[PDB]
């Protein structure tokens, strides 16, 4: 005997939010599955970021770019914090150019993705703000990675003189839930609620992601409890 | 200075973000020092995510 649970529903507020329910369960078996997901989403998903940035006229991390009323040190880190999406796979790393010369507050997604191989999500964010007359041309790299990678392990990329590694947070994921409660039927016990809840930055729907950790860690299981080679 | 014609120099910046080993302080006298930088996940985690 096995109490086989079968319910499995998806209610999705939003492109990005979304809920999940599991239905209904064994006792002390759930948090075992939620906290499970849980690691393996917030640990181990796949993303993109940029790394490089070659601008005219600046060599170095503490100059200044005339008329433009930052930093390069802030240019580079609210560059940072630009989130991105694909909309083609096999897009493994890109350039672009970008030419801003008119009276202007540059923003996110002023960013043309000139290129057809990839997006911005956010695009209503305040990268700069130009005077009347200020002439800038940068020049990007965004590439795809997992986890956390510092700055001085990007220098590997050939500086040239010019280019600015900056530092480059991967991860897709933002906020994680599962939480569990009793449900009964008079006298018979041993029903289980699960929900869970998945927040995401929109370059993927929360099914996609959830799907892949159950995929991965499924495969570690797998050897680990077939195949049994003794010493 | 009279005896020598010329003096020259550089100026050399280091960016410095922290590690194990820095020390860190509050309003209060609480010095530290910082002993492990632990991963997001097995950190204690309140009701809201």
């Amino acid at each position: 005997a096995f109490q086989k649970p079968e319910n499995v529903l998806m209610m999705e507020t939003s492109d990005s939010i979304a809920k999940f329910e599991f239905k209904p369960l064994e006792p002390g078996y759930g948090i075992t599955i939620g906290n499970a997901l849980r690691r393996i989403l917030l640990s181990s998903l796949e993303g993109f970021a940029i790394t490089a940035i070659k601008i005219e006229g600046v060599e170095h991390e503490f100059a200044t770019i005339p008329g433009v009323l930052e930093d390069v040190t802030n240019i580079i880190l609210n560059l940072k914090q630009v989130r991105f999406k694909q909309i083609v796979p096999n897009a493994d790393v890109e350039k672009a150019t970008i030419v801003i010369s008119n009276s202007e507050v540059f923003r996110a997604g002023d960013l043309n993705a000139q290129l057809s191989n990839f997006e911005v999500l956010n695009s209503n964010l305040v990268i700069c703000h130009l005077d009347k007359s200020a002439t800038l041309t940068m020049e990007f790299s965004i590439n795809k990675g997992r986890g956390y990678v510092s700055a001085e392990e990007n220098r590997a990329e050939h500086n040239e003189l010019s280019t600015i590694a900056i530092d480059s947070i991967y991860t897709p994921i933002r906020n994680v839930k599962y939480a569990v409660e009793n449900f009964r039927v008079e006298q018979k016990t041993d029903y289980e609620k699960l929900l869970m809840e998945v927040t995401t930055d929109g370059s993927i729907r929360p099914v996609d992601a959830l799907r892949e950790a159950a995929q991965i860690l499924i495969s570690h299981f797998s050897l680990f409890a077939e195949n049994k080679i003794a010493i | 200075p009279a005896g020598i014609v010329q003096m020259a120099k550089v100026y050399i910046a280091k960016k410095r973000k922290i590690q194990v080993g820095d020390k860190m302080a509050g309003r209060h006298g609480n010095k530290g020092i910082v002993s492990k930088i632990v991963r997001q996940e097995d950190m204690p985690f309140l009701a809201d995510g």
